[PDB]
């Protein structure tokens, strides 16, 4: 194990002036190796997604992006106030390639079933990392990777309730978030297949808690970042309400919703709250253009209540997210340089 | 948009002398700059990447340092074959180049020998008139050329040409050529053409009357 | 080795396309890149663009509305279009390899081609003599010399005597002119002992007109 | 161990340092593990308690390495062993509210009698010491009482209560009338 400044790779267009572009080009390098990874037969290596020095490099350069690009109106950070321009630009991420220089190696795990820690008995080597989005949002992992057999779920402790459930689907879901022309908008997740995605996830939370009834409920509180599906979609933030999609019990039926697709509420603030560090932001009026987005579901993040006394009867889990570092680990829990 | 600026732009430097050409950028660009060899009339050549990774080929007189913003690339000892016009990259963003530093041969100061030239009776035939001021074999390169028709400071309205340096002593030659119409080479008197030059002590005037 | 040849036209009018071709000899285009770069006369080096073997290009911002790159993967040779071409396009288009990271800097490189755009119509030198005279005579040194003056396109060659005379000749590079015309003075020093009993004679030659021109300077 | 006194409808505060001065990720929970209040990153989390609308922390303390956490509209069934997880440690804190509640809430006469009732928790024994407006001290355990009540002992009493060695001041208007 080491840990050294590792580069990155992108197919960014220097004649686009778009942010991630812009920045790619002028931060990475179009790449790369061929053809394949060295496979290691008969070796198995120890892996720990939940302290890989990759992510931490990759979330300070992540924040490195969002301090030259979206320029805030006003800046609140430790009783400090600073106004300036907040010129509207395009805003679409980019896929990734994180490398390691000359000197070390990336072993890569082949296994397609690996919760990120422990033994993997399939590793192998490889120059630089798959296609990366920086992907900024909470309760539902957008544009990442799919599972290449079954879904997986990952926590660095299942039994602490405090800790996050990071939920990988082998199918994604569509959600189509568009904003009419008021300034409101509202997101489309088909309900028949939401409904089974539900399914999978409950029979593999049923798995690992021996013998349990799963129910998912919305929010607990806190934060509108927390509380609903915040992301962002062309330069602007978006809040939408997930209440509809996380209220279902498992257990022999419930409540079962219709209405052929489910809408949710959604609309877009001006003054968030910085996933950077403590502080606000607040920035520009919402563009009179119109802003359509379709987005791809691919991972889930979770958080269980339970504990408390006297045996079990059920769990429940609400929508979590945050800490933008369990958004890197989704995509880096199967790299180690 | 990151600027590559080089300085000096023109060095000056015996051979087996050592020179040092520097290249500083306006934004952080830690180790991505290369360094080339460029002779007139051929292609560049890539001396040193990385910043101060020396490719394969190189002599070890040349070598190479620095990181973000200033970068440096030294040469131990010059060589004949060495003296050409080095350019600094930023290998990644819009990999923009330097202006470039031409290294040329030094010498002894030598007073230009300055002439002048009236514009040819076929020549006014067609309607225009060139004046030609020549400062022959003259070292360093800089030097002043101002135009005077009756006293009066030109502007826009000349040429210059150097050549490279002579194979032999090492000189340069710059001419100057004054371009005018039928009717406003016609309208004046005097024709002068000041020369300023380190070499001299004072500047030299050359005029005739038409 | 691997030596990077370059073929095209390089004389080109306004509006006009520009297209070259670069032909790698000694190395396959695979698991490389090709980029091309300009350079304007006595200007910094421009990175035009790269194709990848897959088909996707990396243009310039201000370049991308023209520039087209494309790959003939059958005779390993890449070319490089330039709708539109202006006077702001005449420069020195070079093209070279690009590896893979961390290897990036550009080589090897090519000869480059010179490319100029002009509207300027073919046309023949006018060769006008400079007649030495008294007031010219520097230290026993007159100096004399031809005008070639109002001639396209480049170049032209001058010679003195029919080459017996090379010492102290300077043949100064060709200007543009705002005519869209070129101009250029050769002269040369000769003792001024010698102006009366030795003759003087250049030999101006455009062969884009087919001009050769023998004049004899004749002080005054 | 640490002991905390809070007040009936009042605001406490329990507070949370860590070795660094570096805003990291923290959690709040109760004796039955009950998660309270934590954070993901910069963000605010609130757990499945009856402490939730009641709840919050100071944000802007976070990066000097502090992570709070504030009760308001404190209530006898908040009493209960809170525990902070930050760093893979644990700091541990109980809180204790009483109350105290005087016989009537009407005006009182000179000469009549002031019962004063301390309502504490299973397995407390305090110690109420009250002080009148002129003076008058009174001391005892659960109930407190005085015989009479003088001209000068109408305004505000001082009542103090002792729980392990700490102590929370209680405020009572009494009118004695003229
Ligand atoms: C935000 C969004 O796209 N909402 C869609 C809405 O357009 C559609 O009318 C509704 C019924 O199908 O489904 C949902
Ligand atoms: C995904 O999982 C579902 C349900 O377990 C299964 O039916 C399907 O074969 C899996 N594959 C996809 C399409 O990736
Ligand atoms: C979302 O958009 C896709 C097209 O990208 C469409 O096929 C799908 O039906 C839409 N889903 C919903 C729930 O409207
Ligand atoms: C989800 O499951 C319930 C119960 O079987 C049902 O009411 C609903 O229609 C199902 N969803 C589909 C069809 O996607
Ligand atoms: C979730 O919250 C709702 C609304 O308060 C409540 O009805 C339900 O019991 C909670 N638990 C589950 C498992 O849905
Ligand atoms: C997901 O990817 C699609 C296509 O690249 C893009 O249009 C969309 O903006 C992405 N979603 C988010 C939330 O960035
Ligand atoms: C979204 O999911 C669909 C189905 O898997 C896929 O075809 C598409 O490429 C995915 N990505 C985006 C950005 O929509
Ligand atoms: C490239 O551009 C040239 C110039 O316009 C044009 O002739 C040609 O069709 C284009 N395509 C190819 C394959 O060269």
């Amino acid at each position: 194990e080491a840990t050294t400044t590792l580069f990155c790779a992108s197919d960014a267009k220097a004649y686009d002036t778009e942010v991630h572009n812009v920045w790619a080009t002028h931060a990475c390098v179009p790449t790369d190796p061929n053809p394949q990874e060295v496979v290691l037969g008969n070796v198995t290596e120890n892996f720990n997604m939940w302290k890989n020095n990759m992510v931490d490099q990759m979330h300070e350069d992540i924040i490195s992006l969002w301090d030259e690009s979206l320029k805030p109106c006003v800046k609140l950070t430790g009783g400090s106030v600073i106004t300036q321009a907040c010129p509207k630009v395009s805003f679409q991420p980019i896929p990734i390639h994180y490398c390691v220089p000359a000197g070390f190696a990336i072993l890569k795990c082949n296994n397609k079933t690996f919760n990120g820690s422990g033994p993997c008995t399939n590793v192998s080597t490889v120059q630089c990392t798959h296609g990366i989005r920086p992907v900024v949002s909470t309760q539902l992992l957008l544009n990442g990777s799919l599972a290449e057999e079954d879904i997986v779920i990952r926590s660095e402790d299942f039994t602490d309730n405090v800790k996050t459930i990071i939920v990988q689907l082998n199918e994604s879901v569509v959600i189509n978030c568009t904003r009419p022309n008021i300034r409101q908008a509202h997101c489309n997740i088909s309900r028949a297949k939401w409904n089974n995605t539900l399914q999978q996830i409950v029979i593999k939370l049923r798995e690992k808690f021996r013998n349990k009834t799963i129910a998912f409920n919305q929010s607990s509180g806190g934060d509108p970042e927390i509380v609903m599906h915040s992301f962002n979609c062309g330069g602007e933030f978006f809040y939408c309400n997930t209440a509809q999609l996380f209220n279902s019990t498992w257990n022999v039926t419930n409540g079962t919703e219709g209405n052929d697709i489910i809408t949710l509420q959604c609309r877009i603030k001006q003054i968030i709250n910085m996933w950077q560090k403590v502080g606000k932001a607040m920035y520009a009026p919402p563009i009179t253009g119109q802003i359509r987005c379709s987005s791809n579901i691919t991972g889930l993040l979770l958080t269980r209540d339970g504990g408390n006394s006297t045996e079990t009867e059920t769990e429940i889990f609400r929508p979590g997210g945050g800490d933008m570092r369990d958004n890197w680990r989704s995509e880096l829990y199967k790299y180690k340089v | 948009d990151i600027q590559m600026t080089q300085s000096p732009s023109f060095v000056s430097a015996s051979v087996g002398d050592r020179v040092t050409i520097t290249c500083r950028a306006s934004q952080g660009i830690s180790s991505y700059l290369a360094w080339y060899q460029q002779k007139p009339g051929k292609a560049p050549k890539l001396v040193i990447y990385a910043a101060s990774t020396l490719q394969s080929g190189v002599p070890s007189r040349f070598s190479g340092s620095g990181s973000g913003t200033e970068f440096t690339l030294t040469i131990s000892s010059l060589q004949p074959e060495d003296f050409a016009t080095y350019y600094c990259q930023h290998l990644i963003g819009l990999r923009s180049f330097g202006q470039g530093t031409k290294l040329e041969i030094k010498r002894t100061v030598a007073a230009p020998s300055v002439f002048i030239f009236p514009p040819s009776d076929e020549q006014l035939k067609s309607g225009t008139a060139s004046v030609v001021c020549l400062l022959n074999n003259f070292y360093p390169r800089e030097a002043k050329v101002q135009w005077k028709v009756d006293n009066a400071l030109q502007s826009g309205n000349s040429q210059e040409s150097v050549t490279e340096q002579d194979s032999k002593d090492s000189t340069y030659s710059l001419s100057s050529t004054l371009t005018l119409s039928k009717a406003d080479y016609e309208k004046h008197k005097v024709y002068a053409c000041e020369v300023t030059h380190q070499g001299l002590s004072s500047p030299v005037t050359k005029s005739f009357n038409r | 080795q691997v030596q990077l040849q370059q073929w095209g036209a390089g004389l080109l009018k306004p509006s006009e396309t520009l297209s070259l071709t670069c032909g790698v000899y000694g190395e396959s285009l695979s698991g490389h890149y090709w980029s091309w770069v300009r350079q304007p006369p006595g200007k910094r080096l421009e990175w035009i663009g790269e194709i990848k073997h897959n088909g996707s290009p990396n243009y310039h911002p201000s370049l991308k509305s023209r520039v087209t790159i494309s790959l003939d993967m059958s005779k390993n040779q890449f070319s490089l279009n330039l709708t539109s071409v202006t006077a702001a396009d005449t420069a020195v288009y070079f093209c070279a390899r690009r590896s893979n990271w961390p290897y990036l800097p550009f080589d090897p490189w090519g000869q480059g081609t010179l490319v100029t755009v002009s509207s300027a119509s073919t046309k023949g030198p006018s060769v006008f003599p400079l007649a030495p005279s008294s007031k010219s005579t520097s230290g026993g040194t007159a100096a004399l010399g031809c005008l070639v003056k109002d001639y396209f396109p480049e170049p032209v060659t001058v010679s003195w005597n029919s080459g017996a005379l090379t010492s102290g000749v300077h043949t100064f590079p060709a200007v543009l002119q705002s005519s869209g015309l070129y101009s250029l003075s050769s002269v040369v020093t000769v003792p001024s002992s010698s102006l009366g009993t030795q003759t003087y004679i250049c030999n101006v030659n455009h062969k884009p007109s087919n001009t050769k021109v023998d004049k004899k300077v004749e002080p005054k | 161990k640490k002991v905390v006194l809070g007040k009936k409808g009042d605001t406490v505060e329990l507070t949370c340092t860590a070795s660094q001065k570096k805003s990291i990720q923290f959690h709040w929970k109760n004796s039955n593990q009950i998660k309270i209040l934590g954070n993901q990153g910069s963000f605010l989390t609130k757990g499945p308690s009856k402490l939730n609308d009641r709840a919050d922390s100071r944000r802007s303390l976070w990066d000097q390495g502090n992570f709070p956490l504030i009760i308001k509209n404190l209530k006898i069934e908040d009493s209960d062993t809170y525990i902070c997880e930050v760093e893979d440690q644990k700091e541990e804190v109980q809180l204790l509210v009483f109350g105290l509640t005087a016989n009537s809430d009407t005006h009182l006469l000179q000469g009549q009698s002031l019962t004063l009732t301390l309502e504490s928790p299973p397995g407390s024994s305090p110690s109420v010491q009250c002080r009148s407006p002129r003076g008058k001290n009174i001391q005892g355990g659960k109930t407190l009482s005085v015989s009479q009540l003088e001209l000068q002992d109408s305004g505000t009493w001082t009542c103090t209560v002792l729980q392990n060695q700490k102590k929370v001041e209680f405020k009572i208007d009494i009118v004695v009338l003229a």
